[PDB]
RNA sequence: AAUAAAAUAUUACUUUGGAUAGUUUAGUUUCCUGGGCGAUGAAGAACGCAAUGAAUUGCGAUAAGUGAUAGGAACAAUAAAAUGUGAAUAUCCAAAAUUUGAAUGCUUGAAAGUAUACUAAGGUAUAUAUGAUAUUCAAUAUCCA
RNA sequence: UUUCACUCAUUUCGUUAAAUGUUAAAAAAACAUUAAAUUGAAACAGGCGAUUGAAAGAGAUAGACGGGGAGUUUGGCUGG
RNA sequence: UGAAACUGUCCUUAGUGCAGAUCUUGGUGGUAGUAGCAAAUACUAAGAAGAGGAAAAAAACAUCUUAGAACUGAAGAGGAGAAAGGUUCCUAAACAACAUUACUUGGAUUAGGGUGAAUCGAUCCUAAAUUACAGAUGGAAAUCCUUAAGAAAAGGAUUGAAAGGGAAUAAGAUUAAUAGUUCUUAAUCAAGAGAAAUGGUAACAUAUCAUGAACUUUAAAAUGGAGUGUGAAAAUCUACGGAAGAGUUCUCUUUUCUUCUUAACAAAAGUAAAUUCCACUGAAAUGAAUCAAUCAGAGAAGUGGAAUUUAUUGGCUUUGUAAGAAAUUCAAUGAAUUGUGGUAUUUUUGCAGUCUUCAUAAAAAUUAAAGGGAAUCUUUUGCUCGUACUAAUAACCGCAACAGGUCUCCAAGAAGCAAAAUCUUUAGUUAAAUAGAAUAACGCAGGUAAGGGAAGUCGGCAACAUAGCUCUGUAAGUUAGCAAGAAAGAGUAGCUCUGGUGAUUAUCGAAUCAGAACUUUAAAGGUUAGGGGAAUCCGACUGUUUAAUAAAAACAUAGCAUUCUGAUAAAUCUAAAAGGUUCAUUACAGAAUGUGAUUUCUGCCCAGUGCUCUG
RNA sequence: GAUUCACGCAGUGUUAACGUGCAAAUUACUUGUCAUAUUUGAGUAUAGGGGCGAAAGACUCAUCGAACUAUCUAGUAGCUGG
């Protein structure tokens, strides 16, 4: 919605911030298995239900 | 079985009174010294239509027998009242239409309305359209007077109970035949949810005691004891008689 | 014809959401917000619309000059001139009758 | 244009900008970004020119 | 029309985020949280819901102060 | 009557699949010691913090860490700076500890806020019930001039 | 034990708990207040004013009624 | 082959031997390169970019520009909002996966950027309703009560609307994207700072003026719907006069098309419609007036005045703002123009009376006025939060780019009674689960057909047929209202003319009706557009109904009838309750039932079972 | 609470299309209806032997002659399968 509460908007912003992949340098660490973020989502695939 | 419609009426969820546009509580003013031992004069400012009831309401304005200001009252109109009329309430009020007098001062045979069943309870009896009660006789030994209720029953009240002289306005309301289902729908605009009434025989055995089988019929007598539990008390209750009256 | 759009975020044809479409430089048409139609004053007794007072919103009366929100007369602004004349005669005639009826008849 | 804490109002930002750079401020508009930071548009007085402040700060 | 067609008007939220438990279980009309049992002072826990106990209880969070005291 | 294109059968090699074998920083059970939370604000939730971080871990406007005491030369994916005048690392210690939550000035929906007093902005106190003491009152409730 | 009289628990009510009790002394849709000169604007009761009233309500025990409702049953053989 | 553990015998122990349980979990076949990738009219040529049109036609080629041809058709496939979504918005790099072929495209990957308010909203007020301390109830959890019970709250606590109420902002320009929010210009609002007035007969009037406390009252905020008439603005159309540009032009066309505009807030040259009041006078031979009404000795008509309303000041033209903007042209930043009208249609917004209800169609915050007489222009500041984007044949809900569903605002021409069907302008798009060739059967969708005309079939199912407007004409039956558009018949085109219906005082203007010669392919029919009649049954009617096999004769209904109740009652919810519903009520009422409009009529039975008795 | 057309809406018929669908109920034409017993948005109230029902045992989140969810519970089975 165009209209939202202040606290709700910030919780929206965090979900945007958390929708990112692994940085390249973290992928080059020794003994690294975290190559992709399996908690990722896209607007047209899964609704975050909030 | 289920819970029948009369059982669901006592919970008051959708059956609550549709009283949002009502004017207010219509009653006499609170009793005081000036009504017990004198007369207070009121002015009929206007006559208004109260939703949900067939009689008009008068916006009387007494002054303030003890303080400064106005005492805006809300009476039930007696037939013949007009705007700008003066009405007097008290024990010494004259016997005129619209005046409020204790039921002991009214001569036997006087027609009153909006009578108090108990002294100072601000009106109980004879409050519907065109209705009235007649003073039968007095009894100065115990300060009681006999009146004839609009249903025909006789009731004995204290001689100091207040009443308004005249006839409640708007009489002859129910003689006009409703013609359409829609008109009856509009009648309950400011009343409870009761109108479209499904016959018990058209229901199912779960819904109603009358809910029948392969032929629409009751099956058992429709006259029931007063002691029947809520749920099976459907039909005529404690019927001393049945059939067309002669 | 030039078609227009609501400027505020209300989207329903409510009483407070009335609009006017007026022309503007370049042939474009813009949207205004028009004020609701209000009632005036009424005599306290006869319920008739008083003359001399504009029909505006209640708060706009404070903006008007001190002389433009009333009528220079006894009970001016709350009672019509006919309403007032009956008041004077009642106050004088009843009082005069009381002096003759009672009070050394 | 500055990025400021959300818990600061327009009056606090105007005073803070004046104290930090010794200038005059006439108008402040603030918008809170999605991430949570508050973007402030501080317009200086006409006599003070913002090109000298930008180079003094180091934006250029 | 009890299937596909009736789901067109589903655009009015029943539950919103709660303030004590953080889940989307705050009933708007009932003014209560279905999960953590809001304004009710005690946290809503049931013995039939044994799994719901192990999902939110002591030790499932940060334990910011209790971890120091017990180690103390 | 003839064909071996398809079909069928065996073996070798390769492929899709992840069985089998070898293995374990994970579990299960029993036993021993304790069973040490909170108005001095707990458990839980939310948000934020790394030079390059999305999760996770740790932490709280002093932020993947501060002081103190031990500790003795590292960390690293890539740079930087610091470093025997003390790097990592450890802690029932010290300071510090955002918004909430029994949540407790009032309100709280996803709500932005806001009242008074004390010491503009900041920080404290003010919920309900209750024990003791102090002080101010109410009721001829009992006497009583 | 029944029939009475009362109120004092009790019930049902009404108001700004606004003159209770006992002594004393329909011509007019208008205004009515912050008093002039302790009185003016009287005193007291151990009842805020009525109403019901030892009856009725709620409890215990006992009889009746009670598909409104709960639990359950509706044998076997058998040219199906 | 494999690269680090393992085996044989004796006892002991057991989670100890699989082909089945529609067994459980995982993987994989034939079907099978099969069924499909067919609603939404549709694409083509040249060029650019790219590895990505090659070739013995490999007949098809994604994106962008231009041209042609088209569709949505302004109740839109247009321009914007509420909810819901949550970064899908803009740009650049890039195409492994995804959009049933492909994609250089993308609502897809990667990285950046993006949401600016004193005036718009939230915040403030209360509606239906909701929730506290104390009190009452409960074994308990908890329930009730919302001002009644209170040493609480002049009077009653919390919450409840981004569609109800509400202090105050507009035009132009600007960004890859935000704009009543930024910039320029021009305004407004709130809170602050520097013995007490005249005029008019009267209705009433005076750039702040011209004192006005407690207390009380009145009004506003704040009130249904229908239909008729009419004021004003805008759009469309049109009359006269032009200025600039564009299109057609070997056939003509003094031609056809485009532009000619103006805000908030204020001013007061000129000038309106309607309603209500005031003064003079007193109406009958009764008058005045509307489309309709309606009104008058508690005073008409007339004349002269006052007030209010008409999208801000004061309604319209006009003025300031303001032409310096903007639009259309021209030259290479600088120049030109920017009249006046209409007895036409629609929309919007007011006003006036009329009709209708057993319907009478909110409250508070907040503001002003009155009765009363207590007391003696400049300037500062305006905080917190939302603001991007879609709003749907691709951004929401249905597992998805699903032919389903989802609340609103603005609204051009033709033709017509019509917001109908059909076509077009402004805007949008040519892609929206792939195409090319051939033109078998059997299909789905749309059609026609000789002669006959329901002989087909359970049944005229399906299809055919009637269809607009004018005039003539119209039965039985009937609740006298209807049937009725009954049935039935005739006319209708094009062109050239004729006449009727007014305004103003000779000039001007409206679509509407009637009539006459002539011609032809003999005329509503492109589209839109009733088949009709004679009877029987059921239900009186309008209405509702088994979401997803029953829309009906079933339910409702008005009407009729019966039963109980004087309110401390009847019905009835609750474990309980100064608890709750009808009830803001009071027998013309409340509660419980049967029948089902109207007409005509409801016969006999009280033994049986109920109900009841004043016994 | 007259007759009709339109924006819309429903679901009479074809018992048409489709029936491993566009769709876990839709599409096309025909039909009916299309403002007062009308249509519709948001808020609010009513809860499982309960609610709500112009009454079909209908509706109560694709679940209704008693919803969904978890515990008793590995409920019992003279019956079927291994």
């Amino acid at each position: 919605t165009g209209h939202k509460g202040f606290s709700y908007k910030l919780k929206l912003g965090k979900k945007i911030h958390q929708n990112r992949g692994v940085p390249q340098w973290f992928r080059m660490k020794t003994g690294n298995t975290i190559n992709y973020n399996f908690k990722r989502r896209h607007w047209n695939r899964r609704k975050m239900g909030m | 079985g289920r819970r029948t419609l009369s059982q669901r009426k006592g919970r008051g969820s959708i059956f609550k009174s549709r009283s949002h546009h009502k004017l207010g509580v219509a009653q006499h003013r609170a009793i005081d010294f000036f009504e017990r031992h004198s007369t207070v004069r009121g002015l009929v400012k206007s006559i208004e239509h109260d939703p949900g009831r067939g009689a008009p309401l008068a916006r009387v304005v007494f002054r303030n027998p003890r303080q400064y200001g106005l005492d805006k009252e809300l009476f039930i109109c007696a037939e013949g009242l007009y705007s700008g009329q003066y009405i007097y309430c008290g024990s010494k009020a004259s016997l005129h239409i619209g005046n409020v007098l204790p039921i002991g001062q009214c001569p036997e045979g006087t027609v009153v309305c909006n009578v108090e069943s108990k002294p100072g309870d601000r009106g109980i009896i004879a409050r519907a359209s065109g209705n009235y009660a007649t003073v039968i006789s007095h009894n100065a030994d115990n300060e009681t007077t006999r009146i004839r209720l609009p249903s025909g029953a006789k009731k004995t009240l204290k001689s100091n109970c207040r009443a308004m002289v005249g006839i409640i306005a708007g009489g002859g309301r129910t003689e006009k035949p409703i013609l359409k289902a829609g008109v009856a729908y509009r009648m309950y605009k400011a009343k409870r949810t009761t109108w479209p009434r499904v016959r018990g025989v058209a229901m199912n055995p779960v819904d109603h005691p009358h809910g029948g089988g392969n032929h629409q019929h009751v099956g058992h007598p429709t006259t029931l004891k007063r002691s029947s539990p809520p749920g099976q008390k459907a039909g005529k209750v404690a019927a001393r008689r049945t059939g067309l009256i002669r | 014809a030039v078609r227009v759009t609501y400027v505020r975020k209300h989207s329903y044809n409510t009483k407070s959401n009335g609009i006017r479409i007026v022309k503007t430089a370049g042939g474009n048409m813009t949207v205004q917000h028009r004020q609701k139609i209000s009632n005036g004053v009424r005599c306290g007794d006869c319920g008739c619309v008083l003359a001399g007072i504009r029909h505006i919103r209640p708060h706009q009366y404070g903006w008007l000059g001190k002389s433009k929100r009333t009528v220079t007369r006894a009970y001016g602004g709350v009672k019509c001139h006919k309403c007032v004349q009956k008041k004077i005669l009642r106050a004088f005639l009843i009082n005069e009758h009381n002096l003759i009826k009672l009070a050394a008849a | 244009v500055f990025l400021c804490e959300q818990k600061a109002n327009k009056t606090m930002i105007k005073k803070a900008v004046e104290k930090r750079y010794g200038v005059k401020v006439i108008k402040v508009n603030t918008l809170v970004r999605l991430d949570g930071l508050k973007k402030a548009f501080v317009r200086l007085a006409p006599d003070v020119e913002a090109m000298e402040v930008a180079t003094k700060i180091g934006l250029f | 029309t009890k299937g596909t067609s009736c789901r067109g008007t589903r655009h009015n939220k029943t539950h919103i985020l709660c303030k004590r438990c953080g889940k989307r279980s705050w009933h708007l009309q009932k003014q209560r949280c279905a999960s953590c049992g809001y304004p009710d002072a005690k946290m809503r826990q049931y013995a039939w819901g044994y799994k719901a106990l192990r999902r939110r209880t002591q030790g499932t969070g940060r334990m910011r102060h209790l971890k120091i005291a017990l180690k103390r």
